[PDB]
């Protein structure tokens, strides 16, 4: 076939599981030019005890309805926080605003944080709080092992699970339950 | 001058591949002096004003050969335009003779 | 000086002042119920959103403080 | 539905010199500057806010930017006859998708009446501006045909040589006269007369260097001049708030990019050692050379370039040094030749210097100055000489004017009351608005006074706001800022009088108060005491003390 001059052609994964590949010059010097907006207000001013807050808040109003119970109600604050976490964090790929080319259009927020570098304050912030909220729940009031169980399931594997460094850099394409990813 | 359009460009692309600071050819050098040379002859005998075609080569990517060019516009009359070009005709004839 | 072609508007302290509206037994309240509007109003947003939207948060708000 | 053609106003001479340029009231209101000597440049010091209104501000924002993808999904996914623009009809790629395009729909659009706004007649100390009304949600807009007039701080004139009647008038149009308006073509075969290379020659004796360019436009000056001599195996080392204009050059020139954080030397010299240490990518060969670019101020900050730190290192470094200085070409220095000259440092410390004439001169262009066999090399080398268009005549002629000028040379004393006009006008604003309790960002001489809002929805109801006191401001905002930190830009003016000035403290100090914008801490005086001042107090002691070198902290 026709070779292009230049070629930036999107390829996709082809395995069950599979990693992304490492960027190239022309790329990095892409990323490097200009500040990424998405991660740097992470780590200003006022941008952690604003997750405090929101705790706060969520479990003042799920405990404002009369006919809810105390294990429910921590129960559907749980379902709150970690969906939020994980549909901000993990889901979506890509920049709203418009970088250079596609610039970071496969790699998540998460994988954005402080330009790749790995234990970092910020990212134990953001791994210690759901155990420590997930303790206080625990030690809370009475429970069950029914619910417990699966609430402690959906803990590990809907926010402990992805900040692994076993998990970065990482996709799993099932070949009918979830799409193709681009590498 | 002994060389070829295709030789040319496969210097210049070996140039730019090989990220070369000093980038000279002679041939092309020659060329546009000659070219410069049939200017200044139709300008110094004749009342007569022409440019060639002014590029730089070590800023393209595409094949391309030093030329000549004449422009007109809407405000002159045909008999100047008749003589400039004989002028320019003689011009060229004279200055590529003596082989 | 000289002259120019600027209309100068007056500022809400003058016209207040000139146009004898200014009475402290009726007005006090007023002044009150306008800081607790505009300070509700401003610290949050209201001014950016739409019709539809804006009335729902305000009744969402007002069944918060009613419960 | 249409903008409308208005009819010039037909007034007296007196009159329309008084709303272009304004007299002088007392020889008391003027102000000359002294220069630093070489003395050190102290760490700049940044005020901060309360907890809750950043608590506020990730609140709004939040809740904003949930809710416009819950409006997206739902139209996205009901009603898709309204949403034509988005989708595929036959075949065919819409332009843009929904997601690039979020943040100029979602958020940007309920606000694109405080943005765009026409315009007529010459920019002055009153503006006229069109009137129009708003129909839908920004949709749309209708005029019906009435102008009014506004003091504006917006417009970049700083020595206010933006004038209908003048001696720059009279030599443009002089120069109408005698060249035509039509240009031949490219400067390499026809296009050159004799004014460029007079104002070649006087450009370069003003700057202090021995040669120099002039080009038709300053964007594409800096989006053309970097390929010429840089390559893929150098490196640029560049801070990390620079123009657009920088960054499509080197884009363009295709080599490396290192960038270093706002204000920070030790950093820069450890990356700069780092870098000489480990080399090439992939292959630790080593650099073949290395360049440092810099602006001389900063517009959205309002902040000066520690000159001397940088040519210490790159004399003791062997490296290169650009400097980019087109709001501080005219406006700044005890006779206004740049930042070379409160500094002390002699201009053959800096390789390449580059400037526009847009800011101050009142004219379109730019250039660059170097030394002779740089400029010998780059004639040649240049893409924009023997391509692209050559600059008109009459802006010439404009260019040339304003920089006999401020020479000296064509009148004996106009420039100079023009310098301690500006420098007075920014010393007492600046210092007034921070003893009215607010909170702004400078180095006490700098034109730009940018003012800090920092809830979302306190800009529009503060340009809406000195919009009915016929006040002309620009306030922007993401992500051409940090998310937390909004501001006003005030653009302080020659044309401007005192008791302009005095108008605007009375009205911003009300609007203020209604709005909640004033929250001061110790840190900005210096005393170490937060100061709340009455107006009448301020506007009776502000313009007395803004002389003294001591009041400001930065
Ligand atoms: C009280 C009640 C409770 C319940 C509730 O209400 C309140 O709670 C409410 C709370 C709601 C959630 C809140 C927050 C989100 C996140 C949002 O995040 C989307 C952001 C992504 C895009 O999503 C937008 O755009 C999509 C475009 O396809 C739309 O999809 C189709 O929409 C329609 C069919 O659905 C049809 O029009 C079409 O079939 C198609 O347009 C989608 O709808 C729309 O949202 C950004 O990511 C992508 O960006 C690119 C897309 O441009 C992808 O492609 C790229 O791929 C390569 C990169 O790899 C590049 O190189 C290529 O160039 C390039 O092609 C890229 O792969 C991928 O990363 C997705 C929705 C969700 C979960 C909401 C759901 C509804 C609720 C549950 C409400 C709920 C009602
Ligand atoms: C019967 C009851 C059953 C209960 C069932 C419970 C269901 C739970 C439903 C969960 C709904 C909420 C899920 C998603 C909502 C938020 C997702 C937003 C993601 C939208 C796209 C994100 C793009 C990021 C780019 C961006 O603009 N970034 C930043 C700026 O550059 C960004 O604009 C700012 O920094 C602001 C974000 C900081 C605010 C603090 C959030 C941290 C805590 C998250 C908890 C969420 C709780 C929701 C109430």
């Amino acid at each position: 076939t026709t070779e292009p001059v230049k070629d930036h052609r999107r390829r996709r994964a082809a395995a069950i599981i599979s990693h992304v590949e490492p960027e190239t010059f022309e790329d990095e010097n892409d990323q490097q030019l200009l500040p990424n907006m998405n991660a740097t207000w992470v780590d200003q001013r006022g941008a952690w005890i604003i997750h405090v807050v929101i705790i706060i808040l969520l479990k003042l109003f799920y405990n404002l309805f009369p006919g809810v119970t105390t294990e429910w109600s921590w129960t559907l604050t749980n379902m709150t926080y970690v969906i939020g976490s994980y549909v901000m964090f993990h889901l979506i790929k890509g920049t709203p605003f418009d970088f250079n080319g596609g610039a970071y259009d496969n790699l998540t927020m998460w994988e954005q944080i402080d330009d790749e570098t790995l234990y970092t304050p910020s990212r134990k912030f953001l791994i210690s709080v759901p155990i420590a909220l997930f303790l206080v729940s625990t030690h809370y009031a009475h429970y069950d092992l029914k619910l417990f169980s699966w609430n402690c399931f959906l803990t590990t594997f809907g926010a402990v699970v992805p900040k692994l460094p076993v998990t970065h850099r990482l996709r799993i394409s099932i070949p009918g339950i979830t799409g193709r990813a681009q590498i | 001058f002994g060389y070829t359009c295709e030789q040319l460009f496969e210097t210049m692309s070996a140039l730019q591949k090989k990220s070369q600071t000093n980038k000279f050819i002679e041939p092309y050098e020659e060329e546009e002096k000659f070219l410069q040379s049939i200017v200044d002859h139709a300008l110094i005998n004749y009342n007569v004003l022409i440019t060639r075609n002014t590029i730089v080569l070590k800023q393209e990517t595409l094949p391309i050969v030093p030329s000549l060019k004449i422009c007109c516009n809407a405000a002159m009359s045909p008999e100047e335009l008749k003589n400039a070009c004989e002028s320019v005709k003689q011009s060229i004839l004279a200055c590529c003779q003596e082989s | 000086q000289h002259k120019s072609s600027m209309v100068y508007i007056p500022t809400t302290k003058e016209a207040k002042r000139r146009n004898g509206k200014s009475e402290g037994i009726l007005n006090t309240i007023e002044e009150v119920v306008e800081k607790l509007y505009w300070t509700y109003y401003i610290h949050l947003p209201f001014y950016l959103m739409a019709s539809f939207d804006s009335f729902f948060l305000h009744v969402f708000f007002l069944t918060i403080f009613s419960l | 539905t249409r903008v409308p053609l208005c009819e010039p106003e037909e007034l007296p001479d007196d009159i329309q010199k008084e709303n272009e340029y304004g007299t002088l009231d007392s020889p008391g209101h003027l102000y000359q500057v002294k220069s630093r000597h070489g003395k050190p440049l102290p760490e700049p010091v940044v005020d901060t806010p309360p907890y809750y209104i950043s608590l506020l501000t990730y609140l709004n924002y939040l809740i904003l930017i949930i809710l416009g993808h819950v409006h997206d999904f739902l139209g996205m996914t009901f009603q898709k006859n309204k949403h034509l623009d988005l989708l595929e009809h036959d075949g065919l790629a819409p332009w843009f998708s929904n997601f690039e395009s979020f943040y100029v729909r979602r958020i940007k659009m309920r606000i694109d009446d405080c943005f765009s706004r026409p315009t007529t007649g010459v920019p002055g100390r009153f503006i006229r501006c069109i009137d129009r009304i708003s129909h839908n949600i920004n949709e749309y807009f209708t005029y019906s045909g009435a102008v009014y007039p506004c003091m504006n701080l917006s417009s970049y004139n700083y020595l206010g040589f933006a004038q209908s009647k003048g001696q720059c008038t009279d030599a443009a149009l002089e120069s109408v006269d005698k060249y035509s308006i039509q240009s031949g073509g490219p400067r390499a075969q026809i296009g050159t007369t004799d004014l460029h290379i007079k104002a070649e020659k006087l450009v370069a004796r003003f700057i202090g260097k021995e040669d120099a360019l002039v080009f038709s436009m300053g964007y594409g000056t800096n989006a053309n001049l970097f390929n010429a001599f840089l390559d893929k195996k150098c490196l640029v080392i560049s801070d990390e708030l620079n123009h657009t204009s920088i960054r499509t050059g080197v884009r363009l020139s295709g080599a490396a990019v290192r960038t270093f954080k706002h204000g920070d030397m030790v950093g820069l010299e450890k990356l700069i050692r780092e870098q000489i240490v480990l080399g090439q990518p992939k292959t630790n060969r080593p650099w073949k050379k290395i360049l440092i670019c810099a602006e001389g101020l900063f517009s959205m900050e309002g902040t000066l370039c520690n000159l001397p730190k940088l040519v210490e290192l790159k004399k003791k470094y062997k490296c290169y040094l650009f400097i980019d200085e087109a709001h501080s070409i005219g406006a700044m220095g005890p006779t206004g030749r740049g930042v070379c000259e409160i500094f002390g440092v002699d201009p053959k410390d800096v390789d390449i210097l580059m400037g526009t004439f847009t800011k101050s001169f009142g004219a379109a262009g730019g250039y660059i100055a170097a030394d002779q066999w740089i400029i010998d090399r780059l004639r040649l080398d240049l893409t924009t000489v023997s391509y692209s268009e050559s600059m008109p005549a009459p802006v010439l002629a404009q260019t040339i004017s304003s920089l006999q000028t401020i020479s000296g040379e064509i009148c004996p004393g106009q420039g100079t009351e023009r310098l301690q006009r500006i420098a007075f006008n920014s010393r007492y604003l600046r210092l007034a608005l921070q003893r009215l309790g607010f909170i702004v960002y400078g180095v006490a001489d700098s034109p730009v006074i940018p003012l800090l809002l920092y809830c979302p929805s306190k800009m529009p109801a503060f340009s809406r706001m000195m919009l009915q006191r016929r006040i002309a401001v620009v306030v922007v905002a993401y992500p051409a800022t940090p998310l937390i930190e909004s501001r006003v830009r005030f653009c302080m003016s020659a044309s401007l009088t005192k008791e302009d000035i005095d108008y605007l403290l009375r009205h911003v100090s009300e609007v203020g108060d209604k709005l909640n914008l004033k929250s001061n801490s110790g840190k900005s005086s210096y005393d170490g005491k937060r100061q709340r001042w009455d107006i009448e107090e301020v506007i009776r002691r502000t313009p007395e003390d803004c002389k003294d070198d001591k009041y400001f902290v930065n």
